[PDB]
């Protein structure tokens, strides 16, 4: 079955793995952490032994049963490890701790009479009928009698490509928690896959999306039900909920609660809140289902776009490049892809929007339509360019030996070959500073800033700073 | 003693739940690449035997470490991969569960006789994405990188580090290739060019240092001028 079940820590939205707001560092460096900043210099790393994973333990067990605690998701065991290396620098969405992906080997029957059910050493074989639609919609294909291995989840779908790990490569992991202080493991890599272009199953939310704004309210419903289920009182105080929203004052805290609870003026319950029974109390176990880990991960992908947008606004002197990023914002891009998937729009397929820089990927930017016989002509060229790009894409990622299969492995991208290093004005920044110092004479320094990235940042602050008005 | 991590109010979705783990398991990791020496075959055997006594790693610096294998001492540099790598585990062969992400590689370079040779070492197939394409103004960039360089948790530089300060702060740490074959030279080949996060951080600091000097002065003024002079 293609039904996705995550581990328990994932469903629980376990802290610190899942947060309401991540620091901007983790937005700026997305799923990219500095391992060297968290090891104290002089530390001697000695490797510990792997905990044996009994086959009987996970035999005929569900995911959440197989992984009940964060300790079940350790790399400090003998369970095979799969490394999914993303070809995209900025994939649509990634998975957070505990979340499950399905490795699906799609096989399509050559004919109705096809009895074959091919098995690859890893992943689950899923048979596609002859008239069955493509798992990659109209942008990818599984040919009859062919297998196309695929990364499957509720957020994205992407082709994967198994490769050999260099015999020099190993996985060094650092583990701590469960009453135990940090220790290290050194493992062989069982499997290595290159993940192809990520195709969104679901849109990435926008900044002012009602889906995002409503999460704050849902996080409240959440806590309210939990507190109620604990005391059974059906009448509680607004005091223990307020500590979960340190930013909000008495007025805000009250206002937010009245979307759910009503105030008791007179009685034994006076000075307390009962929930309007227009809302039905959920048990604690079903209260977890109110927010999915996919939902959170989707918002972080959104916040990454937002962070990169404002990181560009301040520091990017390149007008043309800045404008490109604005057109590549994930909430837009992903949306247009879902449209094109429903024949409600089209994508450019090539050019600047291609995340590869060569022709080895898809551009998701929107293009116009599409007369009568002229649209059938354009459609044919469209459907052809798609298939053309798809096979170039999959062939490019199926490369075992770079130097023999690639045209020029050491070639340089268009966008990496020619970069704009100067302003439009070709000007620089001259700063004159007068600082009374030395316990004496006023000193004057004159400074020149040749870095257009700094120049742009300096001005933008000064510009907004120059306003103390209104 | 085991230090139980403190939760900050308003930062969690699992608050008020009973299922809460007090001390959850947090894991991080990087790729470790060693040279195709006769010690590679030693490592393979070690992992097979389960005997890890012949392998140790001394971390000397944020990006510099010493990998001793079978009494042979290796200089290693921690480099940033252009790709993000999801580490998954599976008991199913079918259902893959996410643990942590890998975006770095500890890269063995050459055998060394003394530990402080690592700082003089240069990581192959690496560049400096703060400087690249801006090599004209690289003099202006470097002196800021020397200033900004700090030790563990923002600590002042060691006597060791300050000696090799020029090498440490100015060498490239940004690796060219992914670990998978198709992603060879992916950064220069198969990436459409974007602003680098480590680049943005640098730009941000420079802007800040310039404004902090503006407050420390009495009268200040800035003007956009032509390249002369
Ligand atoms: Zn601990």
């Amino acid at each position: 079955n293609l039904n996705i079940q995550h581990s328990q820590p994932a469903i629980n939205l376990q802290s610190p793995f899942y947060k309401v707001a991540v620091p901007r560092y983790q937005l700026r460096h997305f799923h990219r952490e500095n391992f060297g900043s968290h090891i104290r210099p002089g530390t001697k790393i000695v490797f510990s032994k792997l905990k044996a994973r009994k086959r009987k333990r996970d035999k005929g067990k569900d995911v959440k049963e197989s992984f009940s605690t964060s300790q079940d998701l350790t790399i400090g065991d003998t369970a095979p490890v799969y490394l999914m290396e993303y070809s995209e620098q900025t994939p649509v969405a990634l998975s957070k701790f505990g979340m499950a992906n399905k490795l699906i080997n799609y096989y399509r029957k050559a004919n109705e009479q096809d009895t074959l059910r091919p098995k690859l050493p890893v992943g689950e074989t899923h048979v596609l009928g002859v008239q069955d639609k493509s798992p990659f919609w109209n942008f990818g294909f599984v040919e009859p009698g062919h297998i196309v291995p695929t990364l499957y989840n509720n957020m994205i779908r992407a082709p994967v490509f198994k490769h050999d790990i260099s015999g020099t490569d190993f996985l060094l992991t650092k583990s701590s928690g469960f009453g135990i202080s940090n220790r290290f493991y050194l493992r062989n890599i069982n499997h290595l896959f290159t993940v192809g272009q990520t195709f969104p199953v679901e849109e990435i939310p926008g900044p002012n999306s009602r889906k995002v704004t409503s999460m704050k309210a849902t996080r409240l419903k959440m806590i309210i039900y939990r507190i109620l289920n604990h005391n059974h009182s059906k009448a509680i105080s607004i005091d223990p909920i307020a500590k979960h929203f340190p930013d909000q004052d008495y007025g805000q805290n009250r206002q937010k609660v009245k979307e759910f609870m009503k105030y008791q003026r007179d009685g034994p319950e006076k000075g307390l809140w009962r929930l309007k029974d227009d809302e039905k109390l959920l048990d604690n176990e079903a209260v977890k289902s109110l927010i999915t880990p996919e939902q959170i991960s989707q918002v972080e992908s959104m916040s990454q776009g937002l962070q990169f947008q404002e990181d560009n606004e301040a520091y990017n002197f390149d007008s043309k490049l800045k404008s490109l990023e604005e057109n590549l914002l994930p909430w837009n891009i992903t949306k247009n892809f879902i449209n094109s998937t429903q024949m409600r729009a089209m994508i450019q397929i090539h050019g600047v929007g291609d995340p590869t820089g060569c022709g080895e990927g898809f551009s998701f930017l929107k293009t116009s339509m599409k007369h009568s016989y002229n649209v059938a002509q354009q459609q044919k060229a469209y459907d052809e360019e798609i298939a053309k790009t798809w096979y170039t894409h999959t062939k490019s990622l199926s490369i075992s030996n770079p130097f023999e299969e690639m045209t020029n492995p050491d070639e340089i991208n268009q966008t990496n070959k020619h970069v704009k290093t100067d302003r439009d004005d070709k000007k620089i920044l001259k700063i004159v500073r007068k600082k009374r110092d030395e316990n004496g004479i006023i000193q004057r320094q004159t400074i020149f800033i040749r870095d257009p990235r700094v120049i742009q940042g300096y001005i933008k602050i000064k510009e907004q700073d120059k306003e103390d008005v209104n | 003693l085991r230090l139980k991590p403190i939760r900050i109010p308003g930062e969690a979705y699992d608050s008020e739940a009973s299922d809460i783990e007090d001390d959850p398991l947090i894991e991080s990791g990087v790729i470790l690449r060693i040279l195709p020496d006769i010690q590679l075959e030693f490592v393979k055997n070690s992992l097979e035997s389960g005997d890890y006594s012949g392998i140790s790693i001394k971390w000397k610096n944020e990006r510099h470490a010493v990998v001793t294998i079978n009494d042979v001492m290796y200089g290693a540099i921690l480099v940033d991969l252009p790709t993000v790598i999801e580490v998954n585990k599976s008991v199913d062969r079918k259902n893959l569960l996410k643990t942590f992400d890998v975006s770095q590689m500890l890269l063995c370079i050459r055998p060394i006789q003394e530990e402080e040779e690592v700082y003089a070492l240069e990581a192959p197939d690496t560049e400096d994405l703060v400087v690249k394409h801006f090599e004209g103004i690289e003099d202006e960039i470097w002196e800021n990188k020397e200033t900004f360089l700090k030790g563990y948790n923002g600590a002042p530089l060691s006597d060791m580090e300050a000696k090799h300060l020029k090498e440490i702060a100015l060498k490239g740490y940004d690796y060219k290739h992914g670990i998978s074959p198709p992603l060879y030279n992916v950064r220069n080949r198969r990436f459409r060019r974007k602003m680098d996060p480590n680049e943005i951080d640098y730009v941000e600091k420079v802007v800040d240092m310039l404004l902090k000097q503006d407050k420390q002065a009495e009268e200040v003024s800035y003007d956009l001028v032509d390249k002369s002079e």
